[PDB]
């Protein structure tokens, strides 16, 4: 590519000049040959199509046909006079509830997000460019391919360059590897990747330090940038598993609302039935199917498990994603400021020929290593005098782990080390004045500085250095144990041998520490002393200890991973990290356990090639973005499906995205926690992206659809619970408003094919659907876990459907029936105290309805007028309404338990179920003595014992699913265990 | 699955067999608290409505007398209505009783129970229809521009009627008006028969004792002619029974009182 060509082959190749830069004329025409150097934003649907494109989602659709229905069946009761004016208001409701449904829908589907409105403030406003031989400053959305910039430190890169002349630059890749270390620019062809080359400046990157020249490689989105936004906003568009559950569940129910409409249509139009008849039947059973109040009572739900976790920062921003985290079986995690702190702390020492173990919590304010006062002394010094990092202005009260301070990020951890064990840093460094200091280079790799001791007794120089290991001790000719020095051998340069190695195989920079009393007599108070390395010397020091650093995990990290992967979650590291950091912070984290073994962990201990050992011997892998570039699907299909713990380092956004659906491709439910914008499109890809607040980028934000506010990984385990407790409990709610509907289909088969007077009417189970347990359906979502939640394994997203064959089958079959025949029951009681014998009923509703008959005959002989019939009809509708709701507090009593007992689990600890049963209660009364005292809606004032009549069918209903449940337990895996529980 | 379609087919007919037992017995259960003799309730029928015969649609009296077919279906429901009603029907002196040609107080014949046997009915003579009897006329007025029309008082099981305070006790009495203003002009002479000259229903047909107790019975009649309709035009007809026991209602428009529209064409 570009990185590889030289100065001259790239002046060739796009037509440029490095000394002159490209014409005025040759720019105009490459911009518009090209178009400008900006991100093209993306292409968004329009709110009002996304709002109406939820009038057709969910029942909808069947709803709209029973409206139309409803019409049909009015114009044709209008044509042929009848002062009905009964379907017209059927018909306004069920386009109402279509409309409320809808804007339900609208609420809780994912809100519409541009990320590339998240890279703007990385986005340069200005570049200076070279053209005409002249230097300006244009904008930079006016650059062209084969410009020659210039950049300068605290600069953004106004586009891909590549540098030609350099001189001590550094840039800022984070956007590109999360990695916020500083990164050394140079013109020379370094490595292969060109992600990796060291030659290439990258748009929206920050310039840190020096000064370079480019050429325009790259410009808009065709930039590494742009790709990645492009990659982001592309990808992401699926539907979360709760709306393919719900999608499920609505396909399953339409079918056989479908199926029993047309059969009943058919056999109908066959029973000598003409249109009339026959469409208004279709209407009742398109009504009596179709749950109308079941979609919003989800959103209700889901928007209150939503508001009860923000409670505990966490901040959900789609409303399906508090379900995703618990059926979650794969959590693909980056490391750098997710998993860990994202910032250099200390964390060993070596020194007294001893290994100590330093606190790196993030809210810490003692050190509990041994300080034996003797070479610690010396040890401490060093680290206090030889930092030039001091803190910022305005941070007194802040803990020191916290404050913001200028400086190197090994120097901000040595200066923050020292403030906490110390606690005054400045005021020592400023007792010990500083009168020379050789301030660190690359080339150097130490740092030197000659101060004055604070000892009025001794009144000395001490010459204090620290650096690279080797150039220290190569500088070092004693050392200092317990406090006294000691010349060097071969016993002490051979343990600081293994301690450097044993601190640099954790993933953790070593610095090395020495010093020096300069002597009174050959360096008097006076000896202005030359930084020139002159006058004084740099041989011959004393050795004190090795001080490594690391980013270390966030204090709540280790203990949500381990409960995560107790919960049978598996736990990927992907991370744009080194190999060797990687694979320590996954040990520490608890990704890879410490029993089991790498491929080369084998290998080293049994002295043998990385080819001898069997593969499947090792337990972890540890896998580069390198080793990932050259794999097959099948290869990746197979290393995920053979180790339980993976490390993936090293890797682009491109390769991230790859490894999400690697993961997505084995039948899984994929996690993604992230923080940078390197992580947006495997947060877009994944079927719940989560980013931190405080640590998080507003690209990765955007892209998330949860946000820790608090970075508190152990919002993770508590997502994941609640979602397993939403998943449980929807299904107790889906079959409670599923019980109902065969309890409101029954009467109109049996008014269809027996010719009774219709026992309910299409109105009256409105009320029920949207009246009467809209507030049940709620209570059923704060049930308590019935057994330990967290100890199950995620479900299988193919294989544990939220509505299966046994959910459905137990809410129509058994419970349904059963309310069927305690209403009937109502019925005939309600019928035969007036006068008509429950055998009087059969195919008298011809004679019945009709209202030129005003002296029908009852059971006794008299004589019955058509508007007294008209009355005692919807005195019985009222009676089955009432039966109904009776059936359906037991209903809620019984659901609200899968298979504990209601002694065992508690029939008031859930105070919202009385709520529900009360709010039914009063609303039946409402409607039986309010719209009863006037006659509307075809209510009237019942009789005290028609209140009542239902009861023992209700105790029924609780008696068998107590003692199905019962034996559920008795007997696991049983036949009746398998064929009964749903 | 093979062999468990045995078991969950059983599983399945045993429960079903156990909820239809269930539901038949606590029918059975409700109905033994149920006489045939007399119902629980009279919430809906206890204030009895007013119907008449024929039996029309839509209330609309509507023929023309020169052409034999307008009428001939009111004709027939006439017949088929009054056949009952005729001498030879009411001839068993086992059954029927000749209770007395002027009107009286209510006969009890002893109370709602399965002893002292069927109970005895009152006849009802077709002749004190009067002119709209079919003895002398067939047409029962038709074919002539003077429909009759016969009121009859919706069956209630022990129910006996209380004429209103002065006269006659034992008649409960029923006019017929025109509807409207314009109506009572147009009416023409309203011409009523009843038993024995008094203009409604006597109340020795009370109390009615049941279909069980007392099959054959014959309700009172009152016949009810016109004879000076005014020619094409459709005069509405609110005949009305009046007494302390009768009541009325705006939503059950035959109740106590019904509408007839009558038009005679030319
Ligand atoms: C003539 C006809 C006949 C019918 C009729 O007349 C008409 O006649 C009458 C006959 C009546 C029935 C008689 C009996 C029952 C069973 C009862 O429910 C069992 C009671 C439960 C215990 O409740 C505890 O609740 C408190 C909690 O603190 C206790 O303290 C307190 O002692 C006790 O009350 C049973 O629980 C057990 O469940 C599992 C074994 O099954 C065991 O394992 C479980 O626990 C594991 C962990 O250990 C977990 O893995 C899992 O959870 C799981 O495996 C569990 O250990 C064990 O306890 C519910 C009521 C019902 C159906 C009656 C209804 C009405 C009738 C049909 C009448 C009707 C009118
Ligand atoms: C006295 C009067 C008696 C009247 C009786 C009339 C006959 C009715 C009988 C129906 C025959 C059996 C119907 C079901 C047959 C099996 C269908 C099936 O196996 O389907 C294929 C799969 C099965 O996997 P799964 O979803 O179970 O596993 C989910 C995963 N897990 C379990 C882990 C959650 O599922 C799917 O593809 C989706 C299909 C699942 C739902 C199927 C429909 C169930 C509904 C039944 C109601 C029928 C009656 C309606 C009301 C009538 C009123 C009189
Ligand atoms: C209102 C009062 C209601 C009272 C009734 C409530 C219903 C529930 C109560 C009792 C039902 C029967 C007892 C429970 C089921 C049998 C339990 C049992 O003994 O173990 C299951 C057996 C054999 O299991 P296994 O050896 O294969 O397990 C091996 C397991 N491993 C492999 C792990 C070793 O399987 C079998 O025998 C299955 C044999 C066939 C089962 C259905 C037969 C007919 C049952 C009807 C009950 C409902 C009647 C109607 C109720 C109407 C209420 C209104
Ligand atoms: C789920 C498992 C199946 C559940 C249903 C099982 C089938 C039940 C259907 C018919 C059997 C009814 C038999 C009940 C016992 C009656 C025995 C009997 O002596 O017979 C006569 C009775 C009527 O006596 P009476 O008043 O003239 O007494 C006169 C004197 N007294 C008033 C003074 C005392 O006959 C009667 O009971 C009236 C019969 C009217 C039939 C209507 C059928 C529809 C009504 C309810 C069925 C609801 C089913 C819901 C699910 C359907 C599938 C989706
Ligand atoms: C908000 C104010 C009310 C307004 C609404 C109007 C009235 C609503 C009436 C609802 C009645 C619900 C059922 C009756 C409740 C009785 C109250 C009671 O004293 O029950 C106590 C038991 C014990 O319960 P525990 O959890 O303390 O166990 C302790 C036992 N140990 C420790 C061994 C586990 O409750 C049980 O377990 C047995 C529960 C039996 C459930 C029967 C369900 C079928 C009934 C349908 C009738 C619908 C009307
Ligand atoms: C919690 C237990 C529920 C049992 C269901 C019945 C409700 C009983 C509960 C009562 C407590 C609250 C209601 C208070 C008023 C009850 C008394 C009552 O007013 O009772 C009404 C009817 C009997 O009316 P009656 O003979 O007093 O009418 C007198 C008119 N006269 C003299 C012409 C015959 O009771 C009936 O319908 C009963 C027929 C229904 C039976 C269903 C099957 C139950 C079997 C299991
Ligand atoms: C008594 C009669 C009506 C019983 C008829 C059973 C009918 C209504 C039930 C039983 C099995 C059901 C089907 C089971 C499987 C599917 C596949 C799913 O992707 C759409 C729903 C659909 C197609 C269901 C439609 C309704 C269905 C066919
Ligand atoms: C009229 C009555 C007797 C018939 C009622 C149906 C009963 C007897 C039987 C007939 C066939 C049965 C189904 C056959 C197979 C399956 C598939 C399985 O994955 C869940 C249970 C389920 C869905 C059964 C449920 C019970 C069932 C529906
Ligand atoms: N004050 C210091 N800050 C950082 N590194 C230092 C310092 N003093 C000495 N060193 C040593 O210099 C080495 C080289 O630093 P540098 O060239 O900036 O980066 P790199 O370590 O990536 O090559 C470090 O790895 C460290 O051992
Ligand atoms: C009606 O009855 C009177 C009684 O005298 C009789 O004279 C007359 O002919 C009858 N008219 C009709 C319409 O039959
Ligand atoms: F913070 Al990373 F890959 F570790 F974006
Ligand atoms: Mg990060
Ligand atoms: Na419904
Ligand atoms: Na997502």
């Amino acid at each position: 590519d570009d990185h590889r060509l030289s100065n001259t082959e790239l002046e060739q190749k796009y037509g440029t000049n490095i000394i002159q830069g490209l014409s005025s004329v040759r720019a105009t025409e490459l911009l518009a040959r090209d178009g400008p150097n900006t991100l093209t934003p993306p292409k968004q649907t329009p709110e009002i199509i996304k709002f109406l494109k939820q009038m057709v989602g969910g029942f909808s659709i069947l709803l709209w046909i029973g409206a139309a229905l409803c019409w049909i069946a009015f114009v044709i009761q209008y044509v042929n006079n009848s002062a009905s004016l009964d379907n017209v208001y059927l018909g306004a409701i069920l386009v109402l509830v279509v409309i409320l449904t809808g804007i339900f829908a609208y609420y809780q589907e994912a809100k519409s997000t541009n990320i590339m409105a998240s890279f703007s403030k990385m986005i340069p406003q200005q570049a200076l460019v070279i053209r005409d031989a002249e230097k300006k400053v244009i904008s930079a959305e006016q650059l062209v391919v084969g410009d020659v910039v210039e950049i300068k430190g605290g600069d953004q890169i106004p586009a891909d360059i590549r540098l030609v002349f350099s001189q001590g630059c550094k840039v800022d890749n984070s956007s590109l590897t999360g990695e916020s270390e500083p990164q050394a620019r140079s013109t020379e062809f370094t490595h292969e990747n060109p992600l990796e080359t060291k030659n290439i400046g990258f748009y929206s990157t920050t310039c840190l330090e020096g000064t370079a020249t480019g050429i325009v490689i790259n410009t808009g989105d065709r930039t590494i940038i742009g790709r990645i936004a492009s990659l982001a906003s592309g990808v992401g568009s699926e539907k979360t598993p709760i709306a393919i559950e719900i999608e499920h569940f609505v396909h399953i129910v339409a079918g056989v609302a479908v199926s029993i409409g047309i059969i009943f249509f058919i056999t109908a139009v066959c029973m000598k039935y003409y249109v009339l008849d026959a469409i208004i039947f279709l209407i009742s059973i398109i009504v009596a199917n179709v749950p109308e109040g079941l979609l919003a009572t989800v959103t209700v739900t889901l928007s209150l498990t939503a508001k009860r976790m923000a409670k505990k920062n966490c901040l959900v921003k789609n409303l399906e994603a508090v379900e995703t985290l618990g059926s979650t079986s794969i959590i693909c995690s980056d490391k750098t400021g997710t998993l860990t702190q994202n910032r250099m702390t200390v964390a060993h020492l070596w020194f007294d020929n001893q290994i100590f173990v330093a606190d790196t919590s993030e809210n810490q304010t003692k050190q509990a290593f041994d300080q034996s006062s003797g070479t610690w002394a010396s040890l401490s010094k060093i680290i206090t005098l030889c930092n030039r990092a001091e803190f910022r202005p305005g941070q007194e009260s802040v803990p020191i782990m916290k404050r913001t301070v200028v400086g190197d990020a090994s120097e901000t951890a040595l200066l923050k080390f020292s403030e906490v064990i110390l606690g005054d840093v400045m005021g020592i460094r400023k007792r010990n004045h500083k009168v020379a200091e050789i301030p660190f280079n690359s080339t150097n790799k130490f740092q030197l500085s000659i101060h004055e001791t604070e000892d009025p007794n001794n009144k000395r120089f001490l010459v204090v250095m620290k650096g690279a290991p080797e150039r220290i001790l190569e500088k070092c000719s004693t050392i200092m144990i317990n406090g006294q020095e000691q010349p060097l051998d071969k016993s002490s340069a051979d343990s600081f041998h293994t301690a450097y190695m044993e601190l640099g195989g954790l993933g953790e920079r070593v610095l090395g520490f020495c010093h020096l009393y300069l002597p009174a007599e050959q360096f008097p108070q006076s000896y202005i002393f030359d930084v020139d390395s002159v006058n004084f010397p740099t041989s011959n020091f004393c050795f004190v200890g090795l001080l490594s650093m690391i980013d270390p995990p966030r204090s709540t990290v280790p203990d949500a991973v381990s409960k995560c992967r107790s919960a049978g979650i598996k736990v990927i590291m992907v991370t744009g990290d080194h190999p060797i950091t990687a694979k320590a912070i996954a040990k520490s984290v608890g990704i890879i356990s410490a029993n089991n073994e790498t491929v080369e962990d084998i290998a080293k201990r049994r002295n043998i090639a990385v080819e001898q050992v069997n593969k499947r011997e090792a337990k972890a892998a540890v896998v580069t973005g390198m080793e990932l570039k050259d794999m097959t699907p099948e290869q990746l299909d197979e290393l995920l499906t053979n180790y339980q713990e993976i490390v993936f380092a090293r890797t682009s956004p491109q390769q991230k995205l790859i490894i999400v659906e690697g993961c997505q491709r084995q039948d899984a439910i994929v996690a993604v926690t992230g923080d940078g914008v390197n992580d947006s499109p495997a947060l877009k890809k994944a079927d719940i992206g989560i980013a931190m607040g405080i640590a998080g980028s507003d690209a990765a934000k955007n892209a998330a659809d949860m946000v820790l506010l608090d970075d508190n990984f152990a919002s993770i385990v508590t997502g994941v619970e609640e979602g397993r407790l939403i998943f449980d409990n929807l299904k107790k709610t889906i079959a409670y408003t599923l019980t109902k509907n065969i309890a409101e289909l029954c009467p109109f088969l049996i008014y269809i094919v027996a010719g009774l007077p219709l026992p309910i009417g299409t109105i009256t189970i409105l009320f029920i659907d949207l009246g009467t347990d809209i507030i049940p359906s709620i209570a059923l979502a704060y049930e308590k876990a019935e057994s330990d939640i967290m100890n199950r394994k995620p479900r299988h997203k193919k294989k544990d459907r939220l509505v299966n064959t046994q959910l459905a089958i137990y809410s129509y079959l058994h419970i349904g029936l059963m309310q069927a025949l305690g209403g009937f029951l109502v019925y005939f009681t309600v019928y035969a105290q007036q006068g008509f014998w429950p055998t009087s009923l059969i195919n008298l509703r011809v004679a019945w309805e009709t209202d030129d008959i005003n002296d029908l005959e009852d059971s006794y002989g008299q004589e019955w007028t058509r508007y007294q019939r008209k009355y005692l009809e919807w005195t019985g509708s009222t009676a089955f309404f009432v039966a109904i709701m009776i059936q359906q507090i037991a209903d809620l009593i019984i659901r609200k338990t899968r298979r504990n007992s209601i002694f065992q689990q508690g029939l008031f600890r859930n105070k919202v179920i009385w709520v529900g049963i009360a709010s039914q209660v009063i609303v039946a009364l409402i409607l039986s003595y309010g719209l009863g005292s006037v006659p509307a809606l075809s209510f009237t004032m019942l009789r005290v014992q028609y209140w009542f009549v239902a009861v023992p069918h209700a105790i029924l209903i609780w008696v068998y699913d107590e003692m199905r449940k019962l034996f559920i337990r008795l007997y696991p895996g049983s036949w009746w265990d398998k064929n009964m529980y749903y | 699955t093979g062999g468990s379609w045995f078991k969950i087919l059983l599983f399945y007919v045993i429960f079903y067999g156990c909820l239809a037992g269930i539901f038949i017995g606590t029918i059975q259960v409700m109905l033994l608290t149920i006489s045939e003799l007399k119902p629980t309730y009279q919430d809906r029928v206890a204030p009895p409505g007013l119907t008449q015969i024929p039996q029309i649609q839509k209330t609309e009296i509507s023929f023309r007398p020169n052409d034999p077919k307008s009428y001939e279906a009111y004709v027939l429901n006439i017949i088929r209505f009054l056949e009952k009603y005729k001498d030879s029907a009411q001839k068993d002196d086992m059954i029927f009783e000749d209770c007395g040609s002027m009107p009286s107080e209510p006969k009890e014949r002893g109370e709602f129970n399965h002893e002292r046997g069927e109970r005895k009915v009152c006849r009802f003579k077709l002749d004190w229809l009067g002119n709209c009897s079919g003895l002398n006329d067939e047409s029962y007025g038709y074919k002539e521009g003077k429909p009759c029309i016969i009121i009859k008082l919706n069956r209630v099981l022990g129910f006996k009627p209380k004429p209103p305070k002065n006269y006659n006790p034992n008649v409960l009495p029923v006019q017929c008006t025109g509807k409207r203003d314009e109506d009572k002009d147009k009416v023409g002479n309203i011409e009523y028969f009843g038993m024995g000259g008094f203009y409604g229903f006597p109340l020795q047909y009370y109390p009615y004792y049941g279909k069980l107790l007392q099959p054959k019975y014959l309700q009172p009649l009152l016949a009810v002619q016109f004879t000076n309709l005014t020619l094409d035009t459709e005069i509405r007809i609110e005949c009305k029974a009046y007494g302390e026991n009768i009541g009325y209602s705006e939503k059950d428009r035959f109740q106590g009182r019904f509408d007839v529209k009558i038009e005679v064409k030319s």
